[PDB]
């Protein structure tokens, strides 16, 4: 359903179509989605939520996007390589940026939290 | 850009707004007036449960709760609790305040890192 | 109560010995050993109370010498995770101004953080790994 | 050429342990459920190695052999060992966590054996079983001795601003 909408707007690569229909999705689908996507647009896939993971405030989203990813297209991943392995390049980033930045404050604020909470 | 004042805040009628707030159960408002000026610096650092601090660390409690604002909800606690943390120290309210908002900060907290987490490494091991 | 000063008196005068002891000391083999204690009852700082209880009955320059000597402990992996938990310990039976006075204090306190922050780089790079498992299993 | 013999030499002492270690914890775990019947008369007889070292813990004996191997040849003695001996390594994998017990190198050794035995690992319920139990264990002492040292960064950076 969603997925042919998605197939169909990467096979026109119109970059604002794919866009509309990627935020389109419920959370909740998105494994359903991916699962039945074809490899080849794969790389290409990762390419745009590792950009959108950088540009736009959609943490849950975007995270849970490569998560759904990484899961049902990992062995392929990693048998591939090759030109992915710059794909992979940016998801990393994508997520390491993600990282230090809602981790370094989170868990610092929490832990000065605790220490007052204990005097 | 957003994200390059917030990393600058920490190198360095509201308070009508936040109080009504108190009376309200959305500090939305408020909200947006500290998205506003760049020298938080300026007004942060300024009786019987309508003291301005109970209110505030409620508004970051209300803004935990949504799915949003968690890297400008983070941001503005580190500074609060920069040099607040030895007078609110002292009293006992903001206490059992920060006590609930740790609730809901620790549960997102847990959710996110295992999402960044789990991306972060698996990717990591991938590229091996 | 002479009885429980006898039974108590006794590990607090084994560890205060330790310290006094500026030799390589098990005073580590006596904390590693009863920080891990298989029975951890009760669930407490160290699993023994009655360590908690020396630790807060704690002679200030001899808190000092304890210090020093976590510093030490912090340098090996090995020895570190011990030397972290009584940190805990220390650090959550006592308020943080009796702990700012001093009996040279900062440049220990300063080994001590770094050494630390250098432990929790690597640990939270350990969680990151440690999540194959999670993509491994499923 | 060379490194052969120090992967294969590497490789024996950790399967060997384990034999002897396994072995051991089916014997105590036997005398467990043997005395839950009549707890009165009922012997241990450990194999004499426990007992001479100072009567240790198989834990431990695992352990030691273990963190004693070099770092490097740690890899291909891990990859050159027969699958017979992988449950048992987990079996005390898990006691490893369950006890805290040098955890980076239960890591990385953990690692190590997941990268090379994807299917096998995943393949019978049993060592399934106890890779849950690793995952757990694991999991919850890295959590643990994650809090620990922010507790302890927190009080730090506090006396630190207090001075």
């Amino acid at each position: 359903d969603y997925l042919k909408a998605l197939v169909m707007a990467f096979r026109l690569n119109e970059a604002g179509l794919i866009t509309r229909v990627y935020q389109a999705i419920p959370y909740t689908d998105i494994g359903l989605v991916v699962e039945q996507f074809p490899t080849v647009y794969v790389p290409r896939l990762l390419r745009f939520v590792a950009a959108q993971t950088e540009q736009s405030p959609h943490m849950e989203f975007c995270l849970l996007w490569i998560r759904a990813l990484i899961d049902k297209h990992g062995p392929w991943l990693a048998a591939n390589r090759g030109k992915v392995d710059v794909e992979l390049r940016v998801v990393a980033r994508a997520v390491a940026k993600m990282r230090d930045e809602i981790r370094r404050l989170a868990d610092e604020n929490v832990y000065m939290v605790d220490y007052l909470l204990n005097q | 850009k957003k994200e390059k004042a917030a990393a600058n805040g920490a190198s360095r009628t509201f308070t009508s707004k936040l109080l009504v707030g108190g009376a309200k159960g959305d500090y939305t408002d408020f909200i947006e007036h500290l998205k506003a000026l760049p020298p938080a610096a300026a007004d942060l650092e300024l009786d019987e449960a309508t003291n301005e601090l109970l209110h505030f660390i409620r508004a970051l409690t209300s803004r935990l709760v949504a799915r949003r604002d968690y890297e400008l909800t983070q941001a503005w606690m580190t500074v609060f609790l920069r040099l607040h943390f030895d007078l609110i120290m002292e009293n006992e309210e903001l206490l059992q305040a920060l006590g609930e908002w740790r609730e809901h900060q620790a549960r997102e907290r847990d959710r996110l890192s295992e999402l960044v987490g789990y991306c972060g490494g698996v990717v990591s091991f991938l590229r091996s | 109560t002479l009885e429980n000063y006898i039974h108590a008196g006794a590990y607090r005068d084994a560890i205060v010995l330790a310290l006094q002891l500026n030799h390589p000391g098990r005073l580590l083999n006596l904390f590693t050993n009863v920080v891990t204690t298989r029975n951890p009852d009760p669930d407490s700082l160290t699993g023994l109370k009655a360590v908690d209880d020396v630790l807060a009955k704690l002679s200030d320059e001899q808190i000092f010498q304890l210090l020093l000597r976590l510093r030490d402990w912090n340098t090996n992996a090995r020895t570190a995770p011990v030397a972290q938990r009584v940190l805990w310990a220390l650090f959550k039976s006592h308020p943080a101004n009796k702990l700012s006075s001093l009996s040279s204090l900062n440049e220990v306190l300063d080994a001590i953080k770094v050494y630390t922050e250098r432990h929790y780089k690597r640990i939270e790079e350990l969680v990151d790994e440690s999540y194959l498992v999670e993509y491994t299993l499923r | 050429t060379k490194q052969t013999v120090e992967t294969l030499m590497a490789g024996e002492r950790i399967a060997e342990a384990l034999e002897l270690g396994m072995t051991d914890l089916n014997t105590i775990r036997e005398w467990e459920e043997a005395r839950q019947i009549n707890p009165n008369i009922a012997p241990p007889q450990r194999n004499p190695i426990f007992v001479a070292l100072g009567n240790i813990p198989a834990e431990t004996y695992v352990l030691n052999t273990l963190q004693k191997i070099k770092p490097a040849s740690l890899h291909d003695a891990l990859l050159v060992l027969p699958f017979s001996t992988i449950p048992s390594l987990l079996t005390f994998l898990n006691l490893f966590a369950q006890r805290e017990l040098n955890v980076p190198l239960t890591c990385r050794i953990l690692f190590f054996v997941l990268k090379t035995h994807h299917k096998q690992i995943v393949a019978s319920r049993t060592m399934r079983a106890t890779l849950e139990k690793v995952r757990a264990n694991l999991r919850a002492a890295l959590r643990r001795q994650k809090d620990e040292m922010g507790f302890n960064i927190a009080a730090l950076k506090v006396v630190s601003m207090q001075l």
